[PDB]
């Protein structure tokens, strides 16, 4: 009685370098195994494959890193929901259906301050990463949205490093105050979505400043009867 | 029970340690235990029974056809997991009846990808067996470990697996640091300050000078610095503290899918998340018209230099606000005498 084990992540990320592990037990001498990925309905399109040779030298365990190239997907804007993973060897063969997603890296939107006043400037930069938490230089497009919800200005910048410094945003003389939204996405094929917020309020000169200090930041059973 | 029989265990009591902040418990359950429900509460001396904290929980048994189960644990107290050290992991495979095993198989994952794999040889004599696992830099944010062995039944082959979640120290690649040459806490206006940046490797740095009062209230002041860790940890596909209902469920809680003979995983149905004036307030609040209530407010504002209707002539909004405005001005003029 002899058996094989194929280990893969639950979902696949496009453009990610994904590690597939093959571990085989109960076999003598050595053999080669091929692990590839195809399209769900038919296996014609093969987005990548790998070849691993397992022996007593290798303890009958091998690893292969598959990658889904983003540009081999359908040019139409309708996504591909499922993808086949195929393992073929001399002694056996097996196939599996597994979903994918276009969420890949991470977009973190760094602003200098959470609050702004009229006629100020918003100093903003973005950090973009891949599945490996590595720079992943990609041209990123971010858009601004006002508290009323309309897209105001849209800007795009290429990535030399992974610290992307976007043009400063000028605040109008008489703006619409409220909670403002900044969205970031990669230009073409990536669905990775970063988001951040910042608030804008009209400045007024206080006649005097008032502070309110409690006894604690929480009300416990002790002070339920009296709170200084 | 599997017979649907409930038994109360003799209650256990412990105390959280000084270092770990964890009260440790161990329950020896009957062999045929299926589901275990337990309530944990605080006995603290100066707190009344009302004001003590309490939380209940439920636990389910791992289901296997071959009566073969597995439990893995990393032995420590005040768990740290320094990088580069050795992780000594105790494996207690035993309560299979069919158990004489060829080998154990290990898989190690971090940040949503498979960083390590291997196999160790089983000693057919002693039961519990230890594995020395190097902790590497691929594991920096956090990592999950999966261990499984196979048993050959007269019916089918069978996989037996268990998983463990591992929180590891946060240690960067570059470990970049910033300092000021006048490291004292006081500073004077216009004082020249030397800024020092030191990294373990060539790296790009970006700074921020943000007034501490920009955050406003001190409690709950969040930056990208604060949200970057947790918002970044979503790269991990798996959730929970480890374990599972069955072998395939252990793998899925680890965030994995497999292709074998013995055990068919169910990934098809798996897509899931996981963890005086009262007279004024009469008309004012009673009309309940969003446009009118304002007309009642500024209707009742004090005006010495013109009459109520003289102020009412400047209303362009229509009579709907005239009827309210005029009344709210009269009441204000009446009640202030």
């Amino acid at each position: 009685e002899q058996t094989y084990v194929i280990s893969a992540p639950k979902i696949f990320r496009v453009g990610a370098s994904e590690n597939i592990v093959i571990q085989v037990y109960g076999y003598t001498e050595a053999f080669d195994a091929t692990i590839s990925i195809k399209s769900y309905p038919d296996k014609k399109f093969s987005y990548s494959s790998g070849h691993v040779h397992l022996s007593s030298e290798n303890k009958f365990q091998n690893s292969a890193i598959l990658t889904i190239q983003p540009k081999q997907l359908p040019g139409g804007q309708n996504p591909v929901s499922y993808v086949y993973l195929e393992v073929v060897s001399k002694h056996f063969s097996k196939s599996k259906r597994m979903p994918i997603t276009y969420d890949n890296g991470f977009l973190f939107i760094h602003t200098d301050k959470p609050v702004y006043t009229p006629d100020q400037s918003v100093k903003v930069r973005v950090y973009s990463l891949n599945d490996d938490l590595k720079p992943a230089k990609r041209e990123t497009v971010l858009t601004f949205i006002d508290p009323e919800g309309s897209e105001v200005d849209m800007v795009e910048e290429i990535d030399h490093i992974g610290i992307i410094s976007f043009p400063d945003f000028k605040i109008p003389s008489n703006p619409r105050y409220g909670m403002w939204t900044i969205k970031a996405k990669y230009k073409e094929d990536f669905s990775t979505t970063g988001t951040a917020y910042f608030e804008v309020k009209e400045y007024v000169l206080p006649h005097f400043s008032v502070s309110i200090e409690p006894e604690y930041n929480f009300i416990g059973y002790k002070n339920f009867k009296n709170f200084e | 029970d599997v017979n649907q029989e409930t038994s109360d265990l003799d209650p256990s009591k412990s105390v959280t340690r000084v270092d770990d902040g964890v009260a440790s418990f161990v329950l020896n359950l009957p062999s045929g235990v299926t589901v275990l429900e337990f309530n944990v509460k605080t006995d603290a001396p100066d707190l009344p029974e009302e004001n003590q904290a309490r939380e209940g929980y439920r636990a389910i048994a791992y289901s296997s056809l071959s009566q073969s189960y597995l439990y893995i644990d990393w032995t420590d107290n005040h768990k740290a997991l320094l990088v580069g050290e050795h992780l000594n992991i105790i494996v207690t495979p035993k309560s299979p009846y069919i158990d004489k095993i060829t080998h154990y198989n290990y898989l190690i994952l971090s940040k949503g990808k498979i960083i390590h794999f291997g196999t160790r040889e089983k000693f057919s004599d002693a039961s519990y067996q230890s594995i020395n696992i190097p902790v590497t830099q691929n594991m920096v944010p956090s990592s999950r470990l999966l261990v499984y062995y196979i048993v050959t039944g007269e019916q089918t082959a069978e996989l037996v697996s268990d998983s463990v979640w591992l929180n590891i120290e946060e240690k960067c690649g570059n470990q970049l640091q910033v300092h000021l040459s006048p490291d004292a806490d006081a500073y004077s206006p216009g004082q020249t300050v030397s800024l020092n940046m030191a990294t373990g490797m060539d790296s790009w740095v970006a700074l921020a000078a943000v007034d501490s009062a920009v955050y406003g209230v001190q409690r709950g002041a969040k930056k990208p610095l604060e949200r970057v860790f947790q918002f970044l940890e979503k790269s991990d596909l798996g959730c929970g503290a480890g374990g599972g209902l069955n072998n395939a469920n252990v793998f899925h809680l680890a965030g994995l899918t497999f292709l074998t003979n013995a055990n068919a995983d169910d990934s098809q149905e798996n897509d899931e998340p996981c963890k005086l004036q009262k007279k004024i307030e009469e008309i004012a609040a009673k009309y309940k018209h969003s446009v009118v209530k304002k007309c009642c407010y500024d209707g009742a504002c004090v005006n010495n230099d013109e009459t109520c209707e003289q102020r009412a002539a400047r209303i362009s909004l229509g009579p709907r606000c005239i009827k309210a405005f005029t009344e709210c001005c009269v009441v204000a003029s009446q009640l202030r005498a």
